[PDB]
């Protein structure tokens, strides 16, 4: 099972603050710290700060402005984190780890990915896209799904429920007029569609909705 | 705080070929030096612990070794799944510290872009917009040119591009072109063309459909 | 009585060993430099504090993991004394009977 969950995405507002969480399971121990790990787009990793849930303390990165402040919750077994006046400059994945005090990350959440921005939550709009009535095939075909304007980062494109996964693309984002856009490939037989089902599920956390649309032949 | 250099950033190997990546210390660690594995879109995961320790559930193919400031990541017969960025992190000293990474990349063999081109949907229509989508799919090297032509003529407004990072399941790369016109705009036309030029052919790979 | 106090020793030093190598973990985190960061290597400090064998490996560097080591110390000092203390009251009950006295 998943040992640490954190949430998909945060909203901020330049100057507000946000508190990150990190619920977790399995094995606990006394000896167990939960570190905080900020990672910016196309950078590496950053130790923040840490803190053991059994005793309330914390440690944090000297290196580097103070914008966290760590809490922890001994019954939930939830870990939190207080960004406190947030900028441009501390838009990234956040992630969480578990330490059982040997010096190793063994565990990792998926990571929250936090925007600082005045721009409004948009839910994205899905559309099918399915070959043309000219269009020849060989022993496979090439169907896909657009997802268009939505706001903010990120968003979770799967084929089937996941099943599918075989032969799949999803392009980064682009950004424009503050709306980001993408697209997601799938490849399957041609003798296997539209017999059987292909459908993509679009999942955008910032807005709380999760979308199906199916792809059948124009 | 302790300094941990890898070099080189970016490690070019061919397919089932070893590979080594490079972690330096500013001072003597001993063995305490952690390596992870970070694929696209992917939360890190632990790879070797203290240099040379094995970790449950990963592959073989992958050992550590060295000692003091000089530590080595090896991976045994490279494949398309091990396509990711790597890196290393001490625990001697407070506070803990990562290296700045190293990106593996493989060199396959060439292989021409798989195109498609997608017509605007029926209810993207409806909300009075229309994006034409041009899929360049599975190609390799990764340079590559995409082209639009409405109705013979060339066009370069309303196109935005995307490229994926080195595929995980068989070293290659994929880009998107996409074109976003109004309804009218769109209506005002007939064919729509997405043409792709590539180091595997001379002659530019053509798409097309007729809006009707 | 000897006898229980040596025993009373040891289970005292076992957890101090434990108690101590866990608030030095606690004390030397957030202090840049600090070596004695992970409970392992702790226990193993507390066990070279306790018996004094000065290999010099791994040391605090902050007031109360300082604090930590001279409490480990002085039970390691007391516990291998309080043994040396039970052992010679063991020796001189014995010659006290192979005199006959
Ligand atoms: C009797 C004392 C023996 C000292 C050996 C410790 C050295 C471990 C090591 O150098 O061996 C290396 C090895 C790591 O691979 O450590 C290990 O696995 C060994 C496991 C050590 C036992 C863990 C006990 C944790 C102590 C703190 C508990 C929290 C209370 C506060
Ligand atoms: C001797 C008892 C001290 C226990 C360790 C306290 C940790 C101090 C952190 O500021
Ligand atoms: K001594």
């Amino acid at each position: 099972q998943v040992q640490l969950q954190q949430p998909g995405a945060e909203l901020v507002k330049p100057g507000a603050s946000v508190k990150l969480s990190c619920k977790a399971s399995g094995y606990t121990f006394t000896s167990d710290w939960i570190h905080w790990v900020k990672q910016r787009p196309g950078h590496g990793l950053e130790w923040i700060g840490e803190i053991i849930p059994s005793y309330g303390r914390a440690n944090y990165n000297e290196k580097i402005q103070k914008k966290a402040t760590l809490t922890a919750d001994k019954s939930s077994s939830t870990a939190f984190m207080q960004l406190s006046s947030l900028t441009s400059e501390d838009s990234a994945v956040y992630y969480c780890a578990r330490e059982r005090g040997d010096g190793y990350f063994a565990v990792w959440g998926a990571g929250t990915t936090v925007t600082v921005s005045s721009a409004k939550t948009t839910p994205p709009s899905v559309y099918p896209l399915a070959p043309g009535s000219a269009a020849q095939t060989n022993s496979m075909v090439t169907l896909g799904c657009l997802v268009k304007g939505y706001f903010p980062e990120p968003v979770t494109v799967t084929w089937n429920s996941g099943s599918l996964s075989s032969g799949v693309h999803t392009f980064p984002a682009v950004l424009q007029s503050d709306l980001y856009t993408l697209s997601s490939s799938v490849t399957v037989p041609s003798s296997s569609w539209p017999s059987e089902t292909v459908t993509c599920n679009v999942a955008h956390p910032a807005s709380s909705t999760k979308v199906d649309k199916k792809i059948v032949p124009r | 705080d302790i300094l941990l250099t890898q070099s080189p950033a970016i490690l070019s190997v061919s397919p089932g070929e070893r590979v080594s990546f490079s972690c330096r210390a500013s001072q003597s660690i001993g063995t305490d030096i952690h390596w992870y594995q970070q694929r696209t879109n992917g939360s890190p995961r632990l790879l070797i612990k203290y240099a040379s320790e094995s970790i449950s559930g990963i592959p073989s193919r992958f050992s550590g070794s060295g000692s003091g400031t000089d530590f080595t990541l090896s991976i045994n017969s490279v494949e398309s799944e091990d396509i990711a960025n790597y890196y290393c992190q001490q625990s001697n000293r407070w506070p803990f510290t990562f290296g700045s990474g190293t990106k593996l990349e493989i060199k396959r063999a060439d292989a021409a872009p798989t195109v498609s081109i997608f017509p605007p949907s029926s209810e993207q229509l409806t909300s009075g917009g229309a994006s034409v989508v041009c899929f360049l799919n599975n190609f390799y090297p990764k340079d590559i040119n995409v082209k639009w032509k409405i109705d013979g003529s060339e066009r370069q407004n309303g196109v935005l591009n995307s490229w994926t990072d080195q595929d995980s399941k068989d070293s290659t790369y994929s880009m998107s072109s996409t074109l976003t016109l109004t309804k009218d705009e769109y209506e005002r036309h007939n064919s729509y063309t997405c043409e792709a030029t590539h180091k595997t052919s001379t002659s530019p790979i053509v798409k097309s459909f007729n809006r009707n | 009585l000897h006898w229980r106090a040596a025993g009373a020793a040891t289970v005292l030093l076992v957890i101090v060993l434990l108690a101590g190598s866990y608030l030095a973990v606690l004390a030397e985190r957030g202090a840049p430099g600090a070596q004695l960061i992970t409970y392992p290597r702790a226990l193993w400090w507390s066990v070279e504090t306790a018996t004094g064998v000065g290999y010099g490996d791994l040391y605090p560097v902050t007031l109360w993991g300082r604090l930590v080591a001279v409490v480990v110390m002085v039970a390691g000092i007391t516990s291998f004394g309080l043994v040396t203390a039970a052992l010679a009251t063991w020796f001189v009950g014995r010659e006290q009977e192979r005199r006959g006295h």
